RNA sequence: GCCGUCGCUGGCAGUCGGCAGAGCGAGAAAGAGAGUGGCGCGGACGCUACGCCGCGACGAGUAGGAGGGCCGCUGCGGUG
RNA sequence: UGGAAUGCGAGUGCCUAGUGGGCCACUUUUGGUAAGCAGAACUGGCGCUGCGGGAUGAACCGAACGCCGGGUUAAGGCGCC
RNA sequence: GGGCCCGGGGGGCCACGCGUCCCCCGCGAGCGCACGGGGUCGGCGGCGAUGUCGGCUACCCACCCGACCCGUCUUGAAACACGGACCAAGGAGUCUAACACGUGCGCGAGUCGGGGGCUACGAAAGCCGCCGUGGCGCAAUGAAGGUGAAGGCCGGCGGCGCGCCGCCGGCCGAGGUGGGAUCCCGAGGCCUUCCAGUCCGCCGAGGGCGCACCACCGGCCCGUCUCGCCCGCCGCGCCGG
RNA sequence: AGGGCGUGAAACCGUUAAGAGGUAAACGGGUGGGGUCCGCGCAGUCCGCCCGGAGGAUUCAACCCGGCGGCGCGGUCCGGCCGUGCCGGCGGGGCGGAUCUCCCGCUCCCGUCGGCGGGGGACCGCCCCCCGGCCGGCGACCGGCCGCCGCCGGGCGCAUU
RNA sequence: AGACCCACUCCCCGGCGCCGGGGGGCCCAAGUCCUUCUGAUCGAGGCCCAGCCCGUGGACGGUGUGAGGCCGGUAGCGGCCCCCGGCGCGCCGGGCCCGGGUCUUCCCGGAGUCGGGUUGCUUGGGAAUGCAGCCCAAAGCGGGUGGUAAACUCCAUCUAA
């Protein structure tokens, strides 16, 4: 995601600033050179970025490089990525509420009988 | 009463469970008891392997695990007969023997024969009478350089054959795998009824003759 | 670094003393004895101390040399000034200003080297 | 941080969330000092309101 | 930081011997008192013995 | 830590955080999941829909290892081999194609989700998906089966 | 007048000192910028930044909630 | 020319206690001879709320509360208490 | 009355320069006074060592106003509602399992040795990776058998009758619209005698790439339905796609 | 501490002292009266500068010697040390690799001939250690001479300091 | 079991007798050193340049507060002495007269039990998981199991009473 957000036209030779961590993404094969500044960079993303030839700054190094933050690209990972945000919204068992319920296990006989079958009772 | 949103959780605490509570405060006091009796045993059997008799190489059942290899219970009497070791004398040189094992394949029977050869060759035997050597007995030069082997004897390690990079032929690129799976699955789900429908095609079209 | 080990010493030191809504500090070379980043006598690279001379009269001045920093034995230099009340308060002043040595501590050093002279006169 | 632990199985010293921890030298550095507005260090306490009448 | 000095082994007579050892990299790892405390106040709950009426 | 809990600020208030009008009685709704069909129906229908009834066929002696089949997607297929196997086929010129054995890594089925890098492969696997096999032909490569 | 809460997501690392020049309250987006040609050795306080300082507005409360306690009780690891 | 006026920073997300006996008043209002009765509507109160007045007072009139000095009021008052 | 009370011939002006072109006919120094960014006096006087000075609080007493006994259930309690003679000590949201959310920490598509093993405090701590079995996460969907997550343009061939269908070999490649912190370009400009004149900075009309997120529309996987036309071959089929 | 005897609270009681007393007592706000002790009250703060007034030192500045410390764009002085630096090499070495390939176990077919159980060897990456090059740091990590400055000690100063 | 072959003398117990863990008993360092507090010190200060002495002993308890050095103890692959047992080697009197491989001929199994019906209990075991009562009551290329009752036919798997 930092690749495709730094490949957008125009923002070349800029430093990708993050406030969280820069995890690896094993399902990407080519890595360009990137100037990056984050709080953490996992020990398998330091490898890829440095073998590519990019720099990995810190927030103090960034504050010395560009105090006013000129030449940067603020980013932030997906916030609704957490599995928590799938139970939020309209409660389940409600017309057009694709919200995930809290169930011990998922299977044939765990909340599949009445409020889901048009046969047994109804469905929403 | 249930709250707004949560699980329907069933706690299995409707029996007098406080009576039958098992606490593990003696877990460190039994790890030392086991380790102590494990070195009293590794001192009672002085040069014999500390882990005990050698165990065979054994595939596992249950397609979940039928690609790993394991250490069985004993060497089947077939593998002992092939290796030439009497089933009642094997147990006295630290070879494990269980009679219950069969041997349907051969690639494993020869693996366990090669295993017995690799053990009956590393075996340092001490003479029954100390002050007098015997015929089938390692010479006195070994016995002084005979130590107690720690850990399992001839440990079993899952290996994988390294296959080098080939070049793909036009018979390999021609192979539609998914169609072959859906076809073999159909030709197996339908084999019985096809054979019966053809027994009927052959039981009717004969009546026309007589 | 100074700000780093100050963020470790600011509350869980052994010289820190907290009672009666006040918070002083008992560091060796802390002058004004109060718990602060500026006056702490152990955190910085260059500190100043003004102790009383071991005998009756005089004031010792304890500068912390730059070269020896992880060598506590050969780190501090000490100079006993057993002079009148004014020359010693022009020698501490020169020691700090003309050397440009931690210059925000000068009036604190004079104010302490005067408390010592005052606490060494014959009582009444 | 470049040579792993030999006696442990796979362990490298934890990385640093900031390298130059001396924010005194950082703050009075020409890189940052130039990119600042002049300090507004004047105290403007409440002006008593007299009566224009 | 990155500069690892050269500590000097001290003979048993107090005087410094000739031997030197380069400061191991562990002595530059981050000082995290919160992690140290959280680990201490949990690891020393382990040497505790049960007690109950 | 009791000294951090909420019963240390609740000393001196009569009802201890639980109500003056409606007391904190023992079980004013029944125990457990009681009244799933009678007086807790709005909750068992607003939050656990489908909790009551039967559906489907039973299977008496189910053994969870006859149906063992862990899958791996094409996107992370190239992560099973080392890195000097994917780049050695880049620098390669004799067209040789590395053999990726999947059941050796611990997956049986190969599903095709991600993109692939343009180089040939020989994927040995137990089960293949239609698209997982088409994305491999379309890049040039063979889908070996292994029983 | 004083205490407190809230807001200003306010101000202060500029204690930049004979390697000196002491400013950012003023109605009007932006430099007390560079270069290129026509004696007396002196100067309060501060800054536990989880700190300090300035401005306004506000201040009832059962059931209930939250925070802050350098309020208190008994033992444990450190430290005085 | 941000297409009436006036005012004011808004939007959104989780987790959530207590409650699910109410009562009074102006006005409208149903049953009843009526009731400090039973029952509705709107707003404001009491409950959860002191203070000045109504001698007294859950609910009326004024007015809502950090601790204090000066000044002025509300509603009520000014023979004496 | 308004127009600087348009124009001609005794009192008040926050008006008082010379040199033109022209329509209307950038630094003067001092010196004080003060209705001026919240109080000072560079004004005083009395008493003070065995009977007097100060001490708001705290002990007793006096007087004026106020003032019903607390906990409780209650629409409502000082109640002719209940508990309470007095004092001391003890006395009530605890621990375990599960779940959910929030939060701090380590690692991060991985993660965790909890079980096992190896080496006074120590029953601790350390270590194992060919001890990661296994749990949870990385894939869902169907009752199941089971299936299981972008495509487009290009030629060349066969078919229908210029498009499409299938068929081989190319290159392009993981949607879009609206809002969107942040960042980027910059017409013009930021004074000191006067113009050109470069570097450094900063502001800025307008124009851009657009984080997260939100709305909407497309796309993809499984189940199901409807309408269909084609392709596959060891088994040509109540087959498979 | 006097045989249920460490400390010996509260309610309750006795006696002594002080005050008080017809709207039960107690209570909040406000003062006044009296007591109890405290301030160890009762001639009332000190501090810097300067001016004068009387005295006493073995005393100031400035020089000389020795030590110590700071700073040094000593534009760029000598020699070190490190770099979560960067390139080179008729270099040595260790870890890892799902990158490749002479001897050996044992195997099928007559010591010939093919499969595989095992260490070399080649290779790639990292790391470590010697080689040269620069780069840049020594402010988490310096040593000598040189310069300026400060300070201390010892002299020299005879006193309008 | 017969024949062909090869291989081949410790194995066990009982003592007699001597050879290197457990219990019990006893003991093993060093200040009561000077001044000074107290009712009493185990307190306070001192003990040079052997930094008072010991320390593999600074756990603890007692002793007129508070003790490494007063006492018992603590540490020690420290010692000394008793008893038990093990592990050992000889010797006696006994045992035991012994094995494997290839052919050939032979032999081989557990009943009122399994099993079916039915009833009662139990189990997650659902057209009966297990157990038990009553009735019926076996077979021997048979029997049981193969988690849906039944027939047919295949295979897998053990060998109940
Ligand atoms: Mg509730
Ligand atoms: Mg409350
Ligand atoms: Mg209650
Ligand atoms: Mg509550
Ligand atoms: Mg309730
Ligand atoms: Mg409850
Ligand atoms: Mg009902
Ligand atoms: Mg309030
Ligand atoms: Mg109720
Ligand atoms: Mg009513
Ligand atoms: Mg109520
Ligand atoms: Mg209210
Ligand atoms: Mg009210
Ligand atoms: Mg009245
Ligand atoms: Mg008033
Ligand atoms: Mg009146
Ligand atoms: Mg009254
Ligand atoms: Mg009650
Ligand atoms: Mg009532
Ligand atoms: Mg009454
Ligand atoms: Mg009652
Ligand atoms: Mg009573
Ligand atoms: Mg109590
Ligand atoms: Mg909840
Ligand atoms: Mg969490
Ligand atoms: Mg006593
Ligand atoms: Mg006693
Ligand atoms: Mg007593
Ligand atoms: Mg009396
Ligand atoms: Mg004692
Ligand atoms: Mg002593
Ligand atoms: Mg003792
Ligand atoms: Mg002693
Ligand atoms: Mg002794
Ligand atoms: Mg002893
Ligand atoms: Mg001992
Ligand atoms: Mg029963
Ligand atoms: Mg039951
Ligand atoms: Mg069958």
């Amino acid at each position: 995601r930092m690749i495709r957000k730094m490949k957008l036209p125009g923002r070349e030779n800029k430093t990708a600033v993050v406030v969280g961590t820069v995890t690896d993404d094993v399902r990407v094969q080519e890595v360009p050179k990137l100037k990056v500044c984050a709080l953490r960079v996992t020990s398998r993303a330091r490898s890829r970025i440095l073998k590519a030839g990019g720099k990995i700054l810190t927030f103090d190094q960034l504050a010395l490089d560009s105090p006013k933050g000129r030449g940067t690209v603020l980013l932030s990972g997906p916030r609704k990525g957490r599995e928590v945000y799938r139970h939020f919204g309209k409660a389940p068992g409600t017309p057009h509420s694709h919200t995930k319920p809290y169930v011990r296990s998922k299977g044939r006989k765990f909340e599949r009988a009445r409020g889901r079958r048009a046969s047994r009772g109804y469905k929403n | 009463a249930p709250s707004r949103n949560g699980m329907i959780l069933k706690p299995h605490f409707h029996k007098d469970w406080q009576r039958r509570v098992a606490t593990w405060f003696n877990q460190p006091a039994r790890k030392i008891r086991r380790r102590k009796a494990r070195q009293a045993r590794a001192r009672r059997i002085a040069p014999r392997p500390a882990a005990g008799p050698i165990r065979p190489i054994v595939r596992c059942p249950t397609v979940r695990y039928h690609t790993k290899v394991r250490a069985g219970r004993g060497f089947s009497l077939e593998e002992l007969r092939v290796a030439g070791i009497h089933k009642k004398v094997a147990r006295t040189i630290g070879i494990s023997v269980d009679p219950r094992r069969r041997n349907k394949s051969t690639e494993s029977l020869q693996a366990n024969v090669q295993r017995l050869k690799e053990y009956r060759s590393k075996l340092v035997l001490f003479p029954r009478k100390p002050s007098a050597p015997k015929k089938g007995d390692s010479s006195a030069e070994e016995l002084k350089l005979a130590t107690q082997l720690t850990g399992p004897v001839m440990p079993i390690r899952n290996v994988f054959k390294k296959e080098k990079a080939r070049v793909i032929t036009e018979e390999e690129k021609n192979f539609k795998a998914f169609a072959s799976l859906r076809m073999a699955r159909a030709n197996a789900r339908l084999f019985g009824i096809r054979a019966k429908r053809a027994k009927e095609a052959a039981e009717q079209d004969v009546e026309k003759k007589k | 670094s100074a700000h780093l080990q100050w963020m470790v010493v600011r509350n869980c030191s052994s010289f820190l003393i907290k009672r009666n809504k006040q918070t002083y500090s008992t560091e060796p070379n802390n002058l004004k004895a109060r718990n602060s980043f500026r006056y702490n006598g152990l955190i910085h690279r260059k500190t100043v101390g003004v102790e009383p001379a071991a005998d009756g009269k005089g004031v010792v001045v304890v500068m912390k040399r730059r070269s020896g920093q992880r060598k506590p034995a050969t780190s501090y230099v000490r100079t006993t000034i057993n002079k009148n009340a004014r020359a010693t308060l022009s020698s501490i002043r020169h020691m700090i200003r003309k050397n440009k040595y931690h210059p925000d501590l000068r009036m604190a050093a004079i104010r302490r080297a005067s408390a010592i002279l005052r606490s060494q006169k014959p009582v009444m | 941080w470049r040579k792993a632990a030999s006696l442990k199985s796979n362990y490298n010293l934890p990385m640093h969330k900031m390298l130059n921890t001396d924010l005194s030298r950082i703050l009075k550095s020409p890189e940052i000092q130039r990119a600042l507005r002049a300090p507004r260090k004047k105290i403007h306490r409440r002006v008593l309101k007299k009566n224009p009448l | 930081a990155c500069a690892r000095p050269l500590i000097s082994v001290y003979s048993e007579k107090g005087e410094s011997s000739g031997k030197n050892v380069t400061l191991p990299a562990v002595f530059k790892a981050p000082i995290r008192p919160d992690i140290v405390n959280f680990v201490h106040t949990n690891l020393r709950k382990n040497n505790r013995q049960p007690y109950a009426v | 830590p009791s000294r951090l809990r909420k019963t240390r600020k609740l000393r001196g208030h009569v009802s201890h955080g639980h109500g003056r009008i409606g007391k904190h009685r023992k079980h004013p709704g029944g125990r457990g999941n009681a009244g799933g069909m009678h007086h807790h129906r709005i909750n068992f229908d607003k939050y656990h829909p489908g909790y009551f009834g039967k559906v489907g066929m039973r299977h008496y002696h189910l053994k969870r290892n006859q149906s063992f089949c862990p899958t791996v997607n094409l996107d992370k297929l190239w992560t099973l081999v080392s890195e000097q196997t994917r780049v050695n086929a880049a620098k390669n010129k004799t067209g040789a194609a590395p053999i990726i054995d999947v059941v050796r890594s611990g997956y049986y089925k190969v599903l095709g989700k991600g993109k692939l890098p343009k180089q040939p492969v020989i994927v040995k696997a137990k089960f293949f998906s239609r698209r997982a096999e088409e994305k491999i032909k379309g890049v040039g490569g063979a889908c070996v089966l292994v029983a």
